[PDB]
RNA sequence: UUAAACCGGCGUGUGGC
DNA sequence: TATCCGCTCACAATGCCACACGCGCTGCTCGGCC
DNA sequence: CGAGCAGCTACTTGTGAGCGGATA
């Protein structure tokens, strides 16, 4: 009753989370010093950390 | 008196961690208490000759010294910003910055 | 006697002690103690009760 | 100078005794 | 100013054998004496 | 130009000794 299971998904969403804050602070970075009405959303993510 | 103070961050990014400070201080308006960054990574090659034109345009230890009149929370400032690895200094973590002789001398390595 | 033997008595040298329990050093002026102190416990980022 | 002959370090996981 | 009381760190944890896998990408800065 | 640096944990337990320390 003191012990929990958990399987693949629980893992995998916690390392989907670790990954989601690496990009976040990355976001977070890159949008500090990023203008208006120059780039699209899709250069501010990158996708190789996660 | 705005001293100089030193500190190593977390190298590879040293110039972006030198902008990110600086976005800090504007953040804050904290250019009361703060100066400049004063990176001198300036060793300037430039042959541009054939087969190779790719100088060494900078060269310079990873400390960014920063001029500014030392407060507690600005020490917490210059630590909230990340890649900020080591503040030196002979201290607990509040020291004493560089004597104004090595300013002579890093405008000597300024100007070069 | 857990009172008695906490050296400090008011929530400003208790954060000043707290702190340099938490992070060795880096003296703060009421400023970086009650941060850390919120952000360690009651922060809902670096907080993750389920 | 020439000839002949010869020429797994680390971690991890699993399992067994 | 000596004598226990407690804090803090080092050092150690059967032996073999068998099998298998994974030990990264890209940008910056510094090193220069074939 | 090449190479190196670097940026994108919490239940081990025992045994032991050295170092404050506190208390007269
Ligand atoms: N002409 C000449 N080139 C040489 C000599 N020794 C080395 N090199 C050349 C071959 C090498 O590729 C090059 C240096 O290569 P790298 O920068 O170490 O220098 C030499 O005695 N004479």
């Amino acid at each position: 009753g003191n012990r929990r299971i958990r399987s693949v998904g629980e893992m995998a969403e916690n390392q989907f989370r670790v990954g989601l804050v690496r990009v976040e602070r990355a976001v977070k970075e890159r949008l500090s010093l990023g203008d208006l009405d120059t780039l699209m959303p899709q250069d501010m993510i990158n996708a190789k950390p996660i | 008196k705005k001293r100089w103070y030193v500190v190593q961050a977390f190298s590879g990014f040293e110039g972006r961690v030198a902008t990110s400070l600086r976005e800090h201080i504007k953040l804050h308006n904290m250019e009361d208490l703060f100066g400049e960054v004063m990176v001198p990574t300036e060793e300037v090659v430039e042959i541009r000759g054939g087969q190779r034109r790719k100088s060494e345009r900078k060269f310079f230890p990873g400390y960014v010294l920063v001029q500014m009149v030392m407060n507690d929370a600005s020490w917490h400032l210059v630590r909230s910003v990340p890649r900020v690895m080591g503040f030196i200094g002979g201290t607990s973590d509040r020291p004493a910055p560089i004597s104004d002789k090595e300013v002579d001398a890093i405008m000597n390595r300024l100007q070069q | 006697e857990t009172l008695r033997v906490d050296p400090t008595n008011d929530r400003l040298s208790a954060l000043v002690e707290i702190y340099r329990m938490m992070r060795p050093g880096e003296p703060p002026t009421r400023e970086a103690a009650e941060s850390l102190f919120e952000n360690l416990f009651f922060s809902e980022d670096r907080y993750d009760l389920s």
